[PDB]
Order: structure tokens, then C-alpha cells, then sequence
């Protein structure tokens, strides 16, 4: 399962069960939050 | 960890004008569709899994193929490790600019037994030594040099018709991550090896065969895939457009934007 | 031992195998691990950033820069024909198959999400007009009229001081993930642009102004099936 | 309103009033490198206002012509202040650019630049078998131009189609870029952190990224109009700390 | 388990003097860069990890290569079981005087078939017989002698085509640890045999081929690769600079103490 | 029995495997332990622990012992030139490649900490004078004047009762590990020493005085990728 | 002060002025074999002053081109005292030895001496093939020198560069070691514990340790200093513990 | 993991996660201790 069976921490399964994302760093990168519902001026 | 599902929407008219925005502010509009047009309740159980780096990099892909003979330097396999030597794991790779990945080699060996006039001579099980030496280390110059003696320098000495060989290395880059693209000379003074060839300079692999001699030529294929595992990408880049020339440098040829159309109103079908 | 009876698939290489191997170098000490900043632990984050597109892909351009550039003139000749027109489907239509959802799209066989397509009038600031930027599902012929386009799911594009339109195709799917390779039963809509009125300018100001498109992935986008991209192709070696 | 900006990075100051948000590069702010991320033990030379000021390049002239622009940092800040003086005395140098791009334009100019800052735009020498010499990329008195087709020598690959990194222009947006429409922007700034795989990196053998200006629609303006329509970089590092004081690098 | 953080460090003008040390003291100076010099606060996340004896040996490395025939005294491989025979684990195990390891031997056997005038006749897959014979114990002579019954002796019988074989030795040294450094006689009265070889002493290895003949010959080289484990390095030495002559002794021609640069003053680059 | 599915590295002997093995000779009362003194548990601490490096490595030299010996003289000539110079990377510099840390380096692929050279005067007791032992990070030149070691990291060693100055190289890197193979990206600084003040002397006392350089390991010290040395080169069976 | 020292163990007496502190050696002082550390069953002979007493070896004269000096202990200490009487009348002998060569020098002697306790300085032979007798590297009445060059012959290697076991002499300050440099130090006390793999052994046909003495800076000396300097070794082992009454072996 | 499949302690895998150091043995072996912000006489 997800036992690690090698006690050095590469020599285990990929972290394929991770799903974590964060868009706005590239898609959201301006300093001053822009909203959708507003004008983006 | 499904997508975000598509919130129900209805006819607007407002001042909100979420369709409406900026390029200009070099953000990328978090409109869906349900701000633009009107959409229905849709529960998006989609998720963003194999599209992960880590499982974009989970599929493992070759980086090198040799071929290294058994009865000079033809005798064993040469490897300046770089993920750049096959296109298909390169521009995976150079998706990002910086990737943090223990990388799991998976050495494939097929013998291939060349054509000769005499090939009447069945040799046995044929193992394989594949070597690892760290940048700066001893380089063997011949298949049975005292560089194969492995007293540090990994090596799985596989043997032929078992499971592919499989070791798995951690981060090895002296920096914090892999410069996959690296837009530095090798010497300060700006003068010397441009690109990643500078920073990723991670060592050798040399592939040999343990067996001492073959009664005929056996020239075996070391095709070693790397599979990245944990990785950590940190600056996302585009695909190379135009094919890769050289292993050693970004140098291309010019490439067309995209697969050209007959007119800018040309829609097929 | 232990009795182990192998499975019928031991001893193989599979691609896309989450198998623990033994480490090359035990109890390595990784370099210290440090906040880069841009951390991408998702391709779809780089998909759902805006990207030009080359719509105007006619024969040269592509090699020039005209190639994002969309014409549009203050000229009344070709006002009841598209700005332009191509396929929805990223993965296989000659605008969006190059750009970053649809380069992040040929990697996968199977996507399903909704592109959002980014407008940007890079014209004068007093170059004003109204553009009907339309999706059309597909199951109907590309639309030759303006009228054929508003049928379909459109944005009146009001170019202004914001000048940037979004026109986000809303998933308008048969199933839950279209296909990246060009298949007609997953084959997506038309994305076509049309003059909704026409791109009125100042005498001091020039007719043939410029329209970037931003093709970008919304948060529904995803890819299911992952493959080996087409466009990088590797003569021999390096 | 968003479209004004003030920015006062040391002594220089900017203001700016038909200008976008500001590209934090890749959403995170640029800071001193911290203990737990610091490699080097050497007591880091920190200037707050000596080095972090806006730093004004050569302004070049937007041609209708002009294919694009790119500037090398942080070596395109050489021979520019104490910032350059820094990066002679010492071997590792990290910093975080805030570059803002003028390009003063008036309401009856056509024209856009994708003014994005690419980490390790690592460039393609125009003959694929041999490499550039560093003055080919480097940048530091005037812009390497992209050129509109394909160039041939001991140069950069200069292609703007494929931005010299043989990556598709259009896809550069990817990296922290920020968008100068005449029709909306007239100036345009990326606050990109320090971006490297080592926290710290000599700034003369390795160009932390590059300021790519490229005009992805032509400036277009009727006669009569002003022909010499400047793209000014100033660039503005921040949070700038040195290790490794040395004999000076030239 | 990280190496120690550098402290951080300002100007200072005071009557510590911690530069100034006395080397006549024998004790090398535990100063710090925050000492000397004025550094950051730099957490040392780097850890001396892969350093460790117990790692550093953990790198398995050939100690005997021999090639025994199949179809006299060259059908099996004599090993006088010592470290010193290939040189690459040999300077990593003397570089220090006691080690108490358990050593793990991975034997990697390959069949060579030696090229002859006829070839054509395939053996079945070649079992090994890796035979250890005690010090003071039964040497065979001949390949099919009684010694080979394994009654007492360990032995792996490995077969060719599987898993490389691998029998872990305990710590069998009649001391408390491996001299590999032992300047002393064999004999009280100083004459005899000097150097490691009279304490290390552990037996020999005797490698054949299980099956009793091949219609032509089959010389299969036995690569002996030693792994220390449970190291307990005692009395840290040099590396030897002077390439290894004997492997019974540490006799040596003279060498360089490094490699020579034009100047004193003379810096590449 | 138990369905067990071979991972692709199976049947492999890795050189780095933490694998159990069976035991050659099973429940062998190995020898009772007994506490030798001097337990090397990492093999940094005999980088840590000094040792005498050739400095004088010129033509000849190596092989006698003036290798170690940093000549210094009461004479004005050649005040102005370094003591010596020579390059801070234990790995590939010829003074530091075959010393404690050196040779535990080359073993290595990756070195990370701080190199501390402790500078003996063996010399006149009443030899008293001032160096100036600068580690100048990369990036720029070797220093040809005092005042360019200066402008780096230096210290002053003032010759008196200690007789030992540690000079600590900062471990001024660009990356939290440099290579120990001779590599230009990872390459270290330069050490080079001077004369802040002449070797005075007294007229019964030699000018010609000798000094001596320990380079050691601090305790930041680290290596962190395993490689056989390139040292130990075996031509052939022993 | 830490210059002045003054060690007495047994009878003898040794009292120094110019003395840096004495090197334990590796850190561990010598002690008497512990019973669970113990693998010999007779009753061990420990004479607590009779054996454990500083002894004065020969002294060697320091010259200019002197390249370095070995004794070879316990072997050295034959002919020494009940020490030497236990040795010759014991099969097993254990003894930790506070090794303290004294070097007088004036303020006006330049030079410098590594005294190093190497244990098990296994010594090679000047012709690799052959092997030396055992009087070519036992120190029973004077210190066997190195060559400054390589020496041929049925005789130990005696290069000093390479300290005659194949082992840069710079490296030898890994074992216990201390420096007398006449500017400082006049005398070096290294107090070495038993080191050896097996808790006793032979005291003829092993030698526990060497003691090397090399003159990394040779003495410089103007004309009318003393140039007869003496290195002079009184080696005191401590806790000697003997096993094995036998017959007296010559 | 760390389990011990074989009943002879040699029998087990390396103890590479031990990373116990004492330099003091070779950099610190004085007699009297040294501290580095005094002289050493
Ligand atoms: C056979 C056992 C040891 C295996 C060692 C081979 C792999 C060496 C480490 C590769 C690092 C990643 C590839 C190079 C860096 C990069 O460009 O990302
Ligand atoms: C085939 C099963 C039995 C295997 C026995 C072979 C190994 C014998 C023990 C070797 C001890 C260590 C090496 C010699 C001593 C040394 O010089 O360190």
C-alpha cells in the first residue's frame, strides 16, 4: 500500500495521490487583487 | 480534489462585466463559464490528477540508448547524464525551469547478438554493470580498467532476463533544484559552456558488460529511462516548438508558430 | 521462505508504475529545499494561464508575428464575414494546438474543461467597436453568417478602456472528456469571430488595428489520459 | 484606481498614470534570503537604497518594424550604480526586479508589447553547431533585438516567432509577463523575485532571466503622429543581498 | 541529524582572537565563519549523511575478480579472502586501522565462452558453487574433491540467470576488529610475515562450477563484491597517495604528494 | 502462495541497496566489541581534523618536503607578490586535493561547509610579522595585488606566542552544494596569501622562514554524492 | 598557563615550560583492560611505577637536512627498564603510552617537528617485491630516519613525503599528533591510549604504534646558534597490564 | 522497513540512517580543553 519498504525518501513511490494546485500563481500574479465581477481598469 | 464544479448561473444584466477584462494586467481573467454565458448546475467530478507534475513526470521515458559491444571504448557505454540526450523526456522536462525530482533510472538491456559469419557460439546469461560515476570522479577507459571497481560509485550489476534494473537516485543537483534551463555561462567571466549544460553536469553513467568476453560480437543496448518521482517544478516554461539539435544546448532551428491553415477563417469540417 | 507466488505481471517494465526501487545512494543528503517561487504542482496551472494564440496561421505568418495578430479594419468591404474562424478543440486545430492549453493538451489524449479565450484589441485607444465573438457546438456546419454565430453560445465584445473580452466556451460536451486527437465524435465546436459593428476610428488613428487572442483553461479544465506529445519529433539522435 | 502607480523603490521613484496592475513575478513578493533557505555563510551585503532603486536603461525606439526587444538581468544592470558596483565585488548576488517598462504612446497609437520576464530564457546560438559569444545575449548598454526572420552566424537565434529560446512567443506568457497596450497601458511592471535554482548565484556568469519586450502587434500610428515611440526599461531590484566580497570583476 | 547552523556574526574588536590558534597544540581550531569572519544566520539544513563510515562503506565495491574454467588448478578461483586485492575498496578500508563491519559479499558471476574453433553446443544454465573455507580448514585441489561437500562450509550454489548471489559474513576477525593496518610479524621473533597479512587471515573462497563438465569451455569470472556493513571504523588513516602494489603488503613506489602546479602562486583560472 | 509482482528492479545488485542478505554463517558469536579508542562514525571528522597541504607543490618539490612549506623572507623584493595562491576547492586544487579534506572530498561528488586553513609560522620565535590570507569568492580574477585579496574575505594574521591563524572560507557559494569535480558553475574561490607586513626578524634569526597551511573542515562541513576516488588508479591485479 | 607541564608518571619526572597541551590520543586516556573488554584469562601483571615511567630513548640530533625520525613502539622500548623486562617476560602486553619528545631550541631555531603517533604505521619495503628484515624498522637503540628521496633495497621505504606507508606525511595529523615549532613549542607530549583490534597483544612481533617525528620545516639556524638540536623521545606508557608469564624471549 | 527478516544481526540491512559523530576525538584531543576565543598557548 503506501508503506515505504526503503528508508531512503526517494527510494519510494511517486506522490501520484498529490493533487494540490495553485493557479494564481500564474494566472493571479498581479499585486493589487483583481476580481472577475469588477473592471479590471 | 475534483475541479471546481460549475456553479449555476442565470441571465444577468450588470455592471459586473466579468467577460470583460485586462490583459494589460497580465492576469489571466478566473472568469468560468457561468460568468460569461448561462450555465446549468454541473458537479465537475473531473480532477486535475495526471495532469500533476508528479504524475506527468510519473511516466517514465528514455534518455538514453547506447550500444556497447562485448569482444577499445566500444566495449562499454558513455553517459553525460542528461535528461536532454531524447527529445520525449527533455521537453517534459523543460516544461519547468527548475524541477526538485528524485529521478528513478530504469535501465532496459536487450542483447542483440550482431550478424556474423560465425554465430554458432551461445554465450550465457550476459550481466550488466551499470556504473555511476559522480562528477569529478574516476572515468574508466577500458571494459576492465580498476574504475569498475565499485567501492563508492553505485552500480546495479544487472543480469539479463530478469526484471529491468531499477535504482532509484535522489537529488543529486548542488543547487536546490535542476536548472533544466540555465541561461548561464560556465566562468564568470561569461566565457565557456552556455546553458544547462554548466549546471547540470551530474556525472557519468558507463554501462558495461560483467562478462569478461563473448566467443562473438554481442552488442548490447542500454536503454536507460528516467522517471522523475517527487518532483518539485518551480518556473513552468512552454514546449519547444522547434526540434532539438544539440544535447547540449538550447541551440534550434526556426519553427513555424503553429501548423499553418489555409486562411485566418479557415475552420476544417 | 515466505511463499510468493508471482503475478502474471512481475518482471516488467511498466511506464507508469508506482514500484519502490532501492536508492541509488542511501541516506543522501538532498540539498535543502527552498521556496522557488512559481511553484507548478499542475500543468493545468500553466493551461489555465493566458496564452497568445496564433489565429491569423495563414502561409508565412506563422513564421512572422502576424500570426496572434487579428486583422480588423474600419473598412466596410468583407463587414459580413468572420474577423476569423477555427476549431474549438485544442488539441488538434491549427490555432490552439501550439499554444499553452493545447501544448499542455497534446501531452494527454483526453480533455475536457472550458477554454476561456482572451481578446485583447491591441488597436488605438480611440479605436472603437463592438466584435461577436461565438462558440458553436459542434453537430452543424462552421457558421458563414453573423447571424449563425449568435445562434450559438457568442460575447458581444464592447471594446473599451478594459479591452479585453473573454469569451469562455462552456463546455458544451456530449461526454465527459473530448478526445485531444482529432476524432469526430469528440470534435468540438467553432470558435469564430465576427464585426458586431465595425472598428470605428478617429481620422488620426489607423484602420487596421490588432486583436490578440488568449486562449486559457478555466477551472473545469483537466486532462484524463496522458501521451506522448506529437509535436516533438526526434529524428535521430542529438 | 488601478491604472495610476506609484512605486518608490529607493532613491528613484516612479509614477505612472495609465498603468495595470503590477506582475508580482510568479504571485510571490521578492524578500532577503532567509536562514533556513541560505546556502552561503558569508554575511550578506545588503544595501536598501544604494542598490534598490529604479534603475533607468537605454530607451530604444519602437520601429513599426520592430520585432522585439531582450535585456539580460541582472547583467544588463552593469556599469548602472551601486547595483553594478555590488555585482562587481562580490561572487553571489540575489536580488528580486521590479522592471517597469515605459513605453509613453498617445491614444491614437496601434500597438502591444509582451514585456514578460523569463527565468532562464536560455537563448539558441543562430548556427545550431556552434555557441554565441556572451556579447550576442548580453545586454548591458543596449536591447539585443529579436529579429523578424531567422538570422544565420555566431549570433542568438534571434526568431521573435520562437523568442530565441526556441519556445513559442505566444506561450511566453507563461513566465511573470505583463502587457503594454497603447490602447489601455503605456507602462508595464513585474515585480519577479529572485528566480534560481541556488539561493544565491554570481550575477555575471549567469543571467537570472530576461526582459523580453516583444511587440506582438506592431506600433501602428497615421502620419503625423510622433514616429519615435520609446520602450524605456527601469528596472528596479529589490531586497538585494550579496555574499562574498572579492576583487573586483571586469 | 543536520551539521551545525552558522551562527550569526558581527563586527567585532575584542581579545578572543578566535583565528589566532596554536597548531602546536595538536587540537585542530573548532572555529567557525562567524568566528573568523562576520556571517548571516544560515541554517545548515545540510546534513553529513552519505559521510558516515557506515555509508561510506555502504557503497559495495569488487575485491576479487578471478576466472575458473569449465572443461587441474584453473576449473575453480582460489581467493585469499583479504580487502587489498582490488585497490578501489582497499584505500576506503584503510582508511582506517580497525573497522568492525560485517561484510556483505554479492558475488556477480558471468560466463564468458571462450572463443574456440567449435561453439555450437549450448549448456544448460551454469550453477556456482562459492565455497568458504575457514583458516586451518579443508583447501579442495581439484574441482570435484571432497572438499566442495559442503558439510560445515557455507556456500551459496548460485545459479546463472538470477539475482546476483549475496551471503552476508558476520565479524569472523579473531580481534575485536579488522586490522587493515597491522605493522607487526607473523612470528614473535619479528620474522616472518608483516603487514595485514598476518592477522587478516580469514580463510579462503573457492568459486567452481557446479556442473561437472561443458562440451567446450566456459570460463565464468567471478566478481567477489564486498559491502561493509555495521562498520565500526576505530583508527582513521591517510588515503594511500601511492598506487597499490602487493596485495599482501603495503609496499609501494614512491609518489607525489599532490599533483604539482607550476607556482606556488601558479591559480588556473 | 502470496501473489507478489516483481518490480522492474528486481534480480538486480545495486551497489547502494540497503537489502538484508542471509547470513554466510548463521548465529556466529562475532568477536565481544571492546572500545578502541578514536571511533570513526563519518569520515568528516578526519576532513575536520587538520592537516599539512602543499602549497609549495612546485616542479620537484612534491616529492620532498618543502611541498607543505609556504616560504616566507625578511626581504623586500617581491613584497608585493602573494606568499602564495592557489585555488579553494578541495576537489580539484593541487594544493587541497590530496590533504584530510581533499582526500575525503574526491571521494565525493558534492561538498558542501566551510574550509578552515590554520597557517603555522614554523619559524624564528622572534620572527614576528603580518600576513594577509584572503579567500576571494569566484567571479572575478585571482588577485594580483594585496588590496584585490582585500576587497575579499581576508584575515590578518599577526605572527606572534598562537603562531596560528585559521583562515575560514565563509563558504561563500551560489549553491548549497559546490561539486567536487573541476566544474566552472560550482567553482570555488581562491586563496591567496600576501604580506600585510615584512617577516621581521632579528640578525641572528633566518629570513628565509617557513609556514605551514592545515586546511580543515568546520563543522558545517558536509559531502553529499558518493564517487570513487580518481586517486586511487589500479593499472592491474595487485 | 597552558605552556608549562609537568607529567609524573612513575619514578621519572618530566617538566616543561614551552609545551602546548598534550594530545590524548584520539581522546581516549589509557586505562587498565576492563574485564568485560577483557580476553585473556591469566591474572595481569600491572605494575604501576616499576613499568609506567617516562624512559629516555636516544636522541637524534635535529640537522638541516634531517628529514624525519620513526621509533617503533612497543618494540622501541626493548632493553628499557622492567618495562622492557615485562615485555620480554610476558606473551600479551597492553600499555598506553604519554609519548614526550623534547626539542630545545632557541628564539633564534626556525623549524618545525609533526611528532605523530601513527598506530600501526604498517611500513613499506624500498623494493616493492621483497620484504625488509625486522632491524630495517624496529627502534631498539636509535630512530630509524627517513630519506628525503626514495631509497632501493631490502629496507623500508623511508621517502618522507610518503612517511613510509604510502600516506602523505601532511595527512598524518589525522592519527594523534602534535607540532613542536621551535617558535612556540619546545616539547610535545601525545598521551596514546592502547590501540589495537585484539584488548592485548605481542609487544615484539606487533608494534602498537610509531611514533614519527618529521621535520616538516627543516631547522634553519644562522651561524653561532646551537646546532646540535636534540629531538630527544621519553615515551612513559601508562597502565601497562601484562598477561601470559612465559619464558624471557631474545 | 525496518524489520529484520533474518535472525542473525549481520543478516540485516546497513545502519545507513545512523548519523552519531564525535570529531572530538580528532580535532579536540588536548588534554585541557581549548576554547577558540582564548589564546591557546
Ligand atoms: C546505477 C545506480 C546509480 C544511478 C545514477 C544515474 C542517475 C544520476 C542522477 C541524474 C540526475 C537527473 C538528470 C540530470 C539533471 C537534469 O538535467 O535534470
Ligand atoms: C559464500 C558464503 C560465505 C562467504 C564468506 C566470504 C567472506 C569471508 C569473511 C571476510 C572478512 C572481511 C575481509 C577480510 C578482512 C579484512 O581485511 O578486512
Amino acid at each position: 500500500t503506501n508503506i515505504n519498504f526503503y528508508k531512503d525518501a526517494a527510494s519510494s513511490a511517486s506522490n501520484r495521490q498529490e493533487l494540490q494546485q495553485d493557479p494564481g500563481k500564474f494566472t493571479d500574479p498581479v499585486k493589487d487583487l483583481m476580481v472577475k465581477t469588477l473592471p479590471a481598469l | 480534489r475534483t475541479v471546481a464544479n460549475t456553479q449555476p448561473s442565470g441571465p444577468s444584466n450588470s455592471k459586473e462585466i466579468p467577460a470583460l477584462t485586462a490583459v494589460e494586467t497580465g492576469h489571466t481573467s478566473q472568469v468560468d463559464p457561468s460568468d460569461t454565458l448561462q450555465t446549468r448546475h454541473v458537479v465537475n467530478f473531473h480532477s486535475r490528477s495526471e495532469s500533476t507534475v508528479e504524475n506527468f513526470m510519473g511516466r517514465a521515458a528514455c534518455v538514453f540508448m547506447d550500444q556497447y559491444k562485448l569482444n577499445s571504448t566500444d566495449n562499454f557505454a558513455v553517459w553525460t547524464i542528461n535528461v536532454r540526450e531524447m527529445a520525449q523526456l527533455r521537453r517534459k522536462c523543460e516544461l519547468f525551469t527548475y524541477m526538485r525530482f528524485d529521478i528513478e533510472m530504469t535501465m532496459v538491456i536487450t542483447s542483440c547478438q550482431d550478424q556474423g559469419t560465425q554465430l554458432e557460439q551461445d554465450m550465457p546469461v550476459l550481466t550488466h554493470q551499470i556504473m555511476y560515476v559522480p562528477p569529478g570522479g574516476p572515468i574508466p577507459a577500458k571494459v576492465d580498467s580498476y574504475e569498475w571497481q565499485t567501492s563508492t560509485n553505485p552500480s546495479v550489476f544487472w543480469t539479463e532476463g530478469n526484471a529491468p534494473a531499477r535504482m532509484s537516485i535522489p537529488f543529486i543537483s548542488v543547487g536546490n533544484a535542476y536548472s533544466l534551463f540555465y541561461d548561464g555561462w560556465s566562468h564568470f567571466t561569461q566565457d565557456g559552456t552556455y546553458g544547462y549544460t554548466t549546471l547540470n553536469a551530474m556525472g557519468k553513467l558507463f554501462v558495461r558488460h560483467v562478462n569478461k568476453s563473448s566467443p562473438h560480437q554481442i552488442t548490447s543496448t542500454i536503454r536507460v529511462y528516467f522517471k522523475p518521482k517527487h518532483i518539485k517544478a518551480w518556473v513552468p516554461r512552454p514546449p519547444r516548438l522547434c526540434p532539438y539539435i544539440n544535447k547540449g544546448d538550447v541551440n534550434f532551428v526556426v519553427t513555424e508558430v503553429t501548423d499553418a491553415r489555409k486562411s485566418i477563417t479557415d475552420t476544417p469540417h | 521462505g515466505v511463499p510468493v507466488l508471482n503475478t502474471p505481471g512481475s518482471t516488467q517494465f511498466l511506464t507508469s508504475d508506482d514500484f519502490q526501487s532501492p536508492s541509488a545512494m542511501p541516506q543522501f543528503d538532498e540539498t535543502p529545499e527552498m521556496h522557488i517561487p512559481g511553484e507548478v504542482r499542475n500543468l493545468m496551472e500553466m493551461a489555465e494561464v493566458d496564452s497568445v494564440v496564433p489565429v491569423n496561421n495563414i502561409t508565412g505568418k506563422t513564421k512572422s508575428m502576424e500570426a496572434y495578430q487579428i486583422a480588423v479594419g474600419t473598412g466596410n468591404t468583407d463587414k459580413t464575414k468572420p474577423i476569423f474562424s477555427f476549431q474549438m478543440d485544442p488539441g488538434y486545430s491549427s490555432v490552439l494546438k501550439r499554444t499553452l492549453l493545447g501544448e499542455m493538451l497534446n501531452y494527454y489524449a483526453h480533455w475536457s474543461g472550458s477554454v476561456k479565450l482572451t481578446f485583447l484589441f491591441c488597436g488605438s485607444a480611440m479605436a472603437t467597436g463592438k466584435l461577436l465573438i461565438s462558440y458553436s457546438p459542434p453537430g452543424a456546419s462552421v457558421p458563414s453568417s453573423r447571424k449563425d454565430a449568435m445562434l450559438g453560445t457568442h460575447i458581444i465584445w464592447d471594446i473599451g478602456l478594459q479591452s479585453s473580452c473573454v469569451l469562455c466556451v462552456p463546455w458544451i460536451s456530449q461526454s465527459h472528456y473530448r478526445m485531444v486527437q482529432q476524432d469526430p465524435y469528440t470534435s468540438a465546436g467553432y470558435i469564430t469571430c465576427w464585426y458586431q459593428t465595425n472598428i470605428v476610428v478617429p481620422p488620426g488613428a489607423p484602420t487596421s488595428c490588432d486583436v490578440l487572442c488568449f486562449a486559457s483553461a478555466c477551472n473545469d479544465f483537466s486532462v484524463r489520459l496522458l501521451r506522448d506529445t506529437p509535436f516533438m519529433a526526434q529524428p535521430g539522435k542529438l | 484606481s488601478d491604472r495610476v502607480r506609484s512605486m518608490t523603490l529607493g532613491n528613484s521613484t516612479i509614477t505612472t498614470q495609465e498603468s495595470a496592475n503590477v506582475v508580482v513575478g510568479y504571485g510571490e513578493w521578492p524578500s532577503y534570503l532567509s536562514d533556513k533557505e541560505a546556502t552561503a555563510e558569508d554575511q550578506p551585503t545588503q544595501p536598501d537604497v544604494a542598490t534598490c532603486r529604479f534603475y533607468t536603461l537605454e530607451s530604444v525606439q519602437w520601429e513599426k518594424s520592430s520585432p522585439g526587444w531582450w535585456w539580460k538581468f541582472p547583467e544588463a544592470l552593469k556599469n548602472m550604480g551601486l547595483f553594478g558596483q555590488n555585482m562587481h565585488y562580490h561572487y553571489l548576488g540575489r536580488a528580486g526586479y521590479t522592471i517597469h517598462v515605459q513605453c509613453n504612446a498617445s491614444k491614437f497609437h496601434q500597438g502591444c508589447l509582451l514585456v514578460v520576464c523569463v527565468p532562464e530564457a536560455e537563448m539558441g546560438c543562430a548556427d545550431t553547431s556552434t555557441t554565441f559569444p556572451a556579447t550576442e545575449l548580453t545586454t548591458e548598454e543596449e536591447p539585443h533585438v529579436f529579429t523578424s526572420d531567422s538570422i544565420t552566424g555566431k549570433k542568438v537565434q534571434a526568431a521573435v516567432c520562437n523568442a530565441g529560446m526556441g519556445v513559442g512567443v505566444g506561450n511566453l506568457t507563461i513566465f511573470p509577463h505583463q502587457w503594454i497596450n497603447l490602447r489601455t497601458n503605456n507602462s508595464a511592471t513585474i515585480v519577479m523575485p529572485y528566480i534560481n535554482s541556488v539561493p544565491m548565484d554570481n550575477m555575471f556568469r549567469h543571467y537570472n532571466f530576461t526582459l523580453m519586450i516583444i511587440p506582438f502587434a506592431p506600433l501602428n500610428f497615421n502620419e503625423g503622429a510622433t514616429a519615435y515611440v520609446p520602450v524605456t526599461v527601469t528596472i528596479a531590484p529589490m531586497y538585494a543581498e550579496y555574499n562574498g566580497l572579492r576583487l573586483a570583476s571586469t
